[PDB]
């Protein structure tokens, strides 16, 4: 099947600013027969370009495409709030018809540090036998942040997960959250529990810790 | 105006066997060549199967082929999909589409479906405290449900501004795992009440959780 590599991955871009985005395929695309599809969390794709530089009908002046054979472009000409999102392309003249991995359009603005909070696990989980810690990161931008957790400075290592949320609609920073997972029985053997996280907004790491068992 | 309505989907047996729908309405759908597309947790979208206007000819992707039927009925305005023999990786958000008559690319998405395939049972989340100690946090961790999703409101809908619902995270035990967090004025923590309402649908899982400081 033919396959189609998207770049950049991601493009951090201001409103009223161009944005260029790239499709190559690994064969010829045949007829120029292919789409661009608009796609925003939790939603359907939406067809933006259909046959490289056609319009769909609906879509507004700012949206083009153009290329052939290998490489193709989508152009946002002046970046609309409501056009943040992810985009996909996808090739329709040689079955199966096949999409690109898609390219994350977000919103640049000004670095903003998180806000680091850390929660201690409920003394109901731990009638379960096991411990769960949680650490927040609120509000910050770029997308990139760093969580180490410590217990009695022992890095953890296979035993935290984390997911950010998607970017805010007001202040367009990102929120993460990082869970370590702990046996009671290993919580117990330990006092200092510390989340580090490091940030571009930060000028050094931001430790936040409580010891188990004190008020 | 189009719509294509989907509905069918949700947690099934590894071998197991589930039907889904896709009602149109506000086009001819007799008229047009019919879609489904798959997109699997956090990847790619991936074509599936297709059908002609007048059901005559269908079309498969090799990684359904022979347990897939895709299927319509135009007196019912309704596109079928027979998913049989299900296997884990047949786990994604499924999409109904249809095809542009005249230029041949999708061109109207459903919104999707969410399919499951696991041989795991239904489980509700128990809901625990994130306990706040300027700015204060508290929240909820919504740990170990399964299928997706749940929905968190706090104060039944009435505090909305400073919430940050995660995207849930799949641990190892095939169970999902959420918290649900808010800032809030701390000098508002010994007056104001603070509520985390959790739903979980497949299990009738309701809970209603008060976090409060604890000493
Ligand atoms: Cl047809």
């Amino acid at each position: 099947e033919i396959v189609l590599t998207q770049s950049p991955g991601t493009l951090s871009l201001s409103p009223g600013e161009r944005a260029t985005l790239s499709c190559r395929a690994s064969q010829s695309v045949s007829s120029s027969y292919l789409a661009w599809y608009q796609q925003k969390p939790g939603q359907a794709p939406r067809l933006l370009i259909y046959g490289a530089s056609s319009r769909a009908t609906g879509i507004p002046d700012r949206f083009s495409g153009s290329g052939s054979g290998t490489d193709f472009t989508l152009t946002i000409s002046r970046l609309e709030p409501e056009d943040f999102a992810v985009y996909y392309c996808q090739q329709y003249g040689s079955s199966p018809l096949t999409f690109g991995q898609g390219t994350k359009v977000e919103i640049k603005r000004t670095v903003a540090a998180p806000s680091v909070f850390i929660f201690p696990p409920s003394d109901e989980q731990l009638k379960s036998g096991t411990a769960s810690v949680v650490c927040l990161l609120n509000n910050f931008y770029p997308r990139e942040a760093k969580v180490q957790w410590k217990v009695d400075n022992a890095l953890q290592s296979g035993n935290s997960q984390e997911s950010v949320t998607e970017q805010d609609s007001k202040d367009s920073t990102y929120s993460l959250s990082s869970t370590l997972t702990l046996s009671k029985a290993d919580y117990e053997k330990h006092k200092v529990y510390a989340c580090e996280v490091t940030h571009q907004g930060l000028s050094s790491p931001v430790t936040k810790s409580f010891n188990r068992g004190e008020c | 105006e189009v719509q294509l309505l989907e509905s069918g989907g949700g947690l099934v047996q590894p071998g197991g066997s589930l039907r889904l729908s896709c009602a149109a309405s506000g086009f001819t759908f007799s008229s047009y060549a019919m879609s489904w597309v798959r997109q699997a947790p956090g990847k790619g979208l991936e074509w599936v199967s297709a059908i002609s206007g007048s059901g005559g000819s269908t079309y498969y992707a090799d990684s359904v082929k022979g347990r897939f039927t895709i299927s319509r009925d135009n007196s019912k305005n309704t596109l079928y999909l027979q998913m049989n023999s299900l296997r884990a990786e047949d786990t994604a958000v499924y999409y109904c589409a249809k095809y542009d008559g005249i230029y041949g690319e999708l061109d109207f998405w459903g919104q999707g479906t969410l399919v499951t395939v696991s041989s795991a049972s239904t489980k509700g989340p128990s809901v625990f405290p994130l306990a706040p100690s300027g700015t204060a946090a508290l929240g909820c961790l919504v740990k170990d449900y399964f299928p997706e999703p749940v929905t968190v409101s706090w104060n039944s809908g009435a505090l909305t501004s400073g919430v940050h619902t995660f995207p849930a995270v799949l641990q190892s035990s095939g169970l999902y795992s959420l918290s649900s967090v808010v800032t809030v004025p701390s000098s508002s923590l010994g007056t104001q009440t603070y509520i985390c309402n959790v739903n979980h649908k497949p299990s009738n899982t309701k809970v209603d959780k008060k976090v409060e400081p604890k000493s």
